[PDB]
């Protein structure tokens, strides 16, 4: 029951580099695909020679980032035909990624995806990694998601998306690109996990004691969260066994499909002898706003679903007790129309990546919550959008690249309705 | 008509043809269709000897064209310092005002002819004279951030 | 990837030559085309500006244009004069006489097709052409009139590529003639319509810096060009070395140009130095100075207007934490000068490689509404001349009509009014 991962633009590719680095280590696969010693078969094909190959595609409209994959440590891991690059990027312009430049390569990308899908006996769907802020990550993702819905109508599609942060940004128009891609992808995505670059940046600073975090620092932390979320798909999973179950468990209504991820513990590798944290302690830390992947205050919101994904030395009764204690807290309010926490346990401890910044721990947890408080993050983007769009600042760049001006207000109205959806629930 | 030929000769800087034309009765104060005289044209295009010759032979140093421009306005605009000096020596009105309200000082200040500005000031140019938007030459130098000009205008 | 550089007329070839000297030294290319450099960062993006010829030779992707031959002879006399492709010298014999009409319509038109052939040849050789960089003055005849003719023709043939200019604005403080405001106004009209990004290099500012700040009693063109070349190196750093921000011409434009006509940038840099001069500035000093009116290469005071967008680049080994702290501090302490309706409109890059002779430098690129002061100064000089019809025969005698003058001036005053509109706009 295969899953195909698609990595779009710089952020998607570099996050993909860290995700597959980690996956390989979790499954005992070497950078050349060989394995010394199956559940991982959902994410890796096997050739006739014992070589295990990610079911993964990397796409970018310029070559420099994927060229590093093509020549680096993993130059023999991936299908070389699934590393796809154009020559000229989207210039931080959604319209270039979606309408003009992106259309030069979309058919090639879909034909290479089809090659992977034809290798599958029971394809479940796609995991799509991308930024909001760049032109490829926003516009080409939207185009790809539209095309995949037509070509693979019954297949699930999950996103891992980078929500923009001014302090780590490369374009003024990142709010435009974020709203444009969210508008066109909303109908085509079943579940999307956003990561706020400022939130992860501050976790690296505060918990890993790294004064100036790099993208590699951020991306290895993101990969731990991604791996927790997809562990059920790659191992004997009792919770979230297939992609369909993410919507079942996390998305009560198709549009409100943005769960908040929280991860604990995050401990610097320089503290190799830290006191081991208990199930209760790591579970409590999932409700502290500073461990969240997106900046928002879930105490200002309501929960519609909550999944707790444990990894390591975790006894179920200890989970049930930890949950009993936090259920009592007044600051955790569920909507009336929902049951409730769902729990999965994977009994292997998180894997430590050589070169990583994380200390080995005996237990960890990733909480996925669908909370109305994430609308605060939508409101922050919408406000910056409104300030610029009222003056039509930069709009001519998009209109000159195949987009009609009315798509801006259509996208913003869709966001207004999305915010309303959150208020109503 | 010798008037038109003298206008063209003064514009073109043809000293010899200017003399021949005047020796044959050319109207030294002929005007073209806009009111410009041979002195206006010689002052505009830098022909110092023709300026001098015309002033010695009856040219009106303060003649105005239909826009109110005098020869000194044009010499101050284009930046011909010696001609400015000769015109002033022969009684040019240092504070003549054209239809835009500009004086010679305004035009020399706008065009950055700082040596001419100093000469015009020494000959009594009115630092309080306002153009039709209320600007003095000092206002122009402050509004355009020309510190060198502002310093000259304040001394 | 590739940029095609064109340099037109006397000013354009003089500052162009200096540009190629400065960046060749930064990338380790010697006057023969051989790489003698020390670091891998020097070659990583060398193809942006240099073709790689036979036997590890590097040749500027540069086209040299002038209606007067004497300039080409002097370029070839320079240190790097023989590194340029000889077939990329395109020169007439007549000159343009500081007459935009001759550059744009008469002798320039007769030479332009010969230039476009050489442009076409450089462009068809590119893996993925980014666009064009033109160096010229606006106050002459060849750089202004033929330069803008060249721009409109390249724009027609390459409408999908970025057109960037380094345009030297005339000043009475360094002037050959009073027709310079005519030539500049006619050109600005062209730049408003046909370029994507224009660096406003103002001879008024360059003179003021040399005379008053550097205490040079009689500045030479070499003195002015020392400031131009440092500016040109600084504003092209993000294009020539690896990096995340503004790494190509179109990403720069998308970050810097919120409205298509308002693409005229005020450059600035710190430290300001005279040729031969010699303590490295701190990050706080670098930041304060590159935003100071005294360090701008356009003669406009930023504090008289508002910043639409800003790019800054720090060069040298220095604390990234301090760079971010000082960049945040300038915005928060002066928040009223940055338009509130473009949030997060200042972006900063750091490049580890410092320019020649310094350990620490910083370059500012502002899209500020205060640049209207530059256009107003040219307009006032234009209007003073045009009201009296002075020298118009030189233009109409090449075929132009007075209406081209009126339309040029009207378009420039419209530009000014647009700047003031966004200067006064509010978020509400
Ligand atoms: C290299 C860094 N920073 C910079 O190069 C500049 C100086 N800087 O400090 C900025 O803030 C601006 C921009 O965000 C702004 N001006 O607002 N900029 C371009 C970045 O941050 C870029 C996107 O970050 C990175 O490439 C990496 C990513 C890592 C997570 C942190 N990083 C940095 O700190
Ligand atoms: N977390 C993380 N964010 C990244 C990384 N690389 C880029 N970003 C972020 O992604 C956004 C910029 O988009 P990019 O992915 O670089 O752009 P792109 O998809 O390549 O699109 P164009 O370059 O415009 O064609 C900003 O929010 C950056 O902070 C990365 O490796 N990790
Ligand atoms: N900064 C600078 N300005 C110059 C240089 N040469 C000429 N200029 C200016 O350019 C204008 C004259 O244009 P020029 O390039 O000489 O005319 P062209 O050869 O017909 O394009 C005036 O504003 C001069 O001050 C130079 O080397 N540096
Ligand atoms: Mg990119």
């Amino acid at each position: 029951r295969e899953c195909i991962s698609i990595h779009v633009g710089q952020a998607g590719v570099q996050i993909g580099n860290a995700c597959w680095e980690l996956y390989c280590l979790e499954h005992g696969i070497q950078p050349d695909g060989q394995m010394p010693s199956d559940s991982f078969n959902t994410f890796f094909s096997e050739t006739g020679a014992g070589k295990h190959v990610p079911r993964a595609v990397f796409v970018d409209l310029e070559p420099t980032v994927i060229d590093e994959v093509r020549t680096g440590t993993y130059r023999q891991l991936f299908h070389p035909e699934q590393l796809i690059t154009g020559k000229e990027d989207a210039a931080n312009n959604y319209a270039r990624g979606h309408y003009t430049i992106g259309k030069e390569i979309i058919d090639l990308v879909l034909d290479r995806i089809r090659k992977l899908a034809d290798q599958c006996t029971g394809l479940q769907g796609f995991l799509v990694f991308h930024s909001f802020g760049g032109g490829t990550g926003s516009g080409f993702t939207s185009l790809l998601m539209e095309r995949l819905s037509v070509d693979y109508g019954k297949k699930s599609k999950l996103e891992f998306s980078i929500y923009p942060a001014p302090q780590v940004s490369t374009a003024v128009v990142e709010p435009y690109n974020s709203i444009l891609t969210t508008h066109t992808t909303l109908e085509h995505s079943d579940c999307a996990f956003m990561v706020d670059n400022e939130a992860i940046y501050d976790i690296c600073r505060r918990n890993l004691d790294i004064e100036r975090p790099t993208y590699t620092n951020l991306n290895r932390l993101i990969s731990q969260i991604v791996s927790s979320i997809t562990a059920s798909l790659r191992f004997d999973g009792a919770l979230n066994v297939d992609l369909t179950e993410f919507q079942t468990n996390l998305v009560p209504y198709p549009r409100i499909h943005f769960p908040l991820a929280t991860y604990a513990p995050v401990i610097s590798a320089e503290k190799a002898y830290h006191e081991q944290l208990s199930v209760a302690e790591i579970t409590n830390a999932c409700f502290e706003p500073a461990n969240q992947m997106v900046k928002c205050d879930p105490r200002h919101g309501k929960y519609m679903a909550c999944c707790l994904l444990y990894r390591g030395d975790v006894v179920p009764k200890d989970v049930n007790a930890a949950i009993a204690t936090i259920k009592t807290k007044r600051s955790i309010q569920f909507v009336d129309w929902c049951p409730g926490f769902k729990v999965g346990i994977n009994y292997q401890p998180p894997t430590v990546v050589p070169g990583g910044d994380l200390a080995k721990v005996q237990r960890a947890v990733c909480m996925l919550s669908n909370t109305t408080a994430i609308a605060e993050a939508w409101a922050r983007l919408d406000h910056k959008f409104d300030l610029m769009y009222a003056k039509r600042a930069f709009v001519h760049w998009y209109v000159g690249e195949g987009m009609e001006e009315g798509e801006f207000s259509e996208a913003r109205e869709d966001m207004a309705a999305l915010e309303k959806d959150y208020e109503e629930v | 008509d010798l008037g038109k030929k003298l206008l063209e000769a003064a514009r073109a800087g043809q000293d010899d043809e200017v003399r021949i034309l005047m020796a044959n009765g050319a109207d030294v104060n002929a005007t073209d269709a806009s009111g410009l005289t041979p002195l206006h044209l010689a002052a505009t295009y830098g022909h110092l000897e023709i300026v001098e010759v015309l002033l010695k032979h009856g040219a009106d140093v303060n003649a105005i064209d239909i826009m109110g421009s005098t020869p000194l306005h044009l010499a101050a605009l284009i930046g011909h310092l010696e001609i400015v000096e000769v015109l002033l020596k022969h009684g040019a009105d240092v504070n003549a005002v054209d239809t835009w309200g500009d004086t010679p000082l305004h035009l020399a200040a706008i065009m950055g002819h700082l040596e001419i500005v100093e000469v015009l000031l020494k000959h009594g140019a009115d630092v309080n004279a306002q153009d039709k938007f209320g600007k003095t030459a000092f206002d122009i130098s402050i509004d355009n951030g020309n510190e060198d000009l502002a310093e000259i205008l304040q001394k | 990837r590739e940029i095609v550089h064109i340099q037109a007329g006397q000013c354009g070839n003089q500052i162009g030559a200096k540009f190629w000297e400065v960046i060749s030294d930064e990338h380790g290319i010697d006057p023969s085309g051989n790489y003698v450099g020390d670091s891998d960062l020097q070659l990583e993006r060398i193809s942006v500006y240099y073709n790689e010829a036979s036997s590890h030779k590097y040749v500027p992707r540069a086209i040299l244009v002038d209606l007067e031959p004497g300039t080409m002879d002097s370029v070839r006399s320079g240190a790097f004069g023989h590194l340029f492709r000889p077939d990329n010298f395109i020169f007439g014999q007549s000159g343009a006489g500081n007459n935009w009409a001759k550059g744009h319509y008469t002798e320039g038109a007769e030479l332009v097709d010969s230039v476009l052939d050489v442009v076409r040849k450089e462009c068809e050789n590119c893996d993925c052409l980014q666009g064009f960089q033109l160096t010229h003055s606006l106050g002459g005849g060849t750089g202004s009139g033929m330069g803008t003719l060249l721009i409109s023709k390249v724009r027609e043939e390459y409408p999908d590529r970025i057109m960037n200019t380094f345009s030297v604005v005339p000043s009475p403080k360094v002037s050959d003639t009073v027709v310079e405001p005519y030539n500049a106004t006619l050109s600005i009209h062209q730049l408003v319509e046909n370029t994507d990004e224009t660096y406003c290099i103002d001879n008024e500012a360059l003179y003021d810096i040399c005379f008053r700040t550097l205490k040079l009693a009689t500045p030479t063109y070499g003195d002015l060009n020392h400031l131009v070349s440092a500016t040109m190196s600084g504003v092209t750093t993000s294009l020539r070395f690896p990096g995340q921000l503004n790494a190509d011409l179109r990403k720069l434009a998308v970050n810097m140009v919120p409205f298509p006509r308002l693409h005229f940038f005020m450059p600035g840099f710190a430290p300001l130095t005279a040729r031969g001069s010699q303590r490295a500035l701190t990050v706080p000093e670098l930041t304060q100075q590159m935003f100071d009116a005294k360090n701008m290469m356009a003669a406009c005071d930023p504090r008289h207007g508002r910043y639409l967008t800003v790019a800054t680049v720090f060069r040298g080994r220095m604390s990234m934490k301090e760079v971010d702290e000082q960049m945040l501090a300038i915005q928060s302490k002066n928040s009223s000068y940055f338009v509130e309706w473009i949030p997060n409109n200042v972006k900063v890059a750091v490049c580890d490689i410092p320019p020649r002779g310094l350990k620490m430098s910083s370059t500012f690129i502002g899209n500020s509404t205060a640049i209207q002061e530059l256009f107003k100064r040219i307009s006032e000089q234009f209007t003073a001349m045009f009201r009296r019809k002075a020298f118009l025969h030189w233009y109409t005698g090449e075929g132009m009509d007075e209406m081209e003058f009126t339309e040029a001036e009207s378009n420039m005053n419209d530009l000014v009014s647009e700047y003031q509109q966004y200067q006064d706009a509010t978020a509400e």
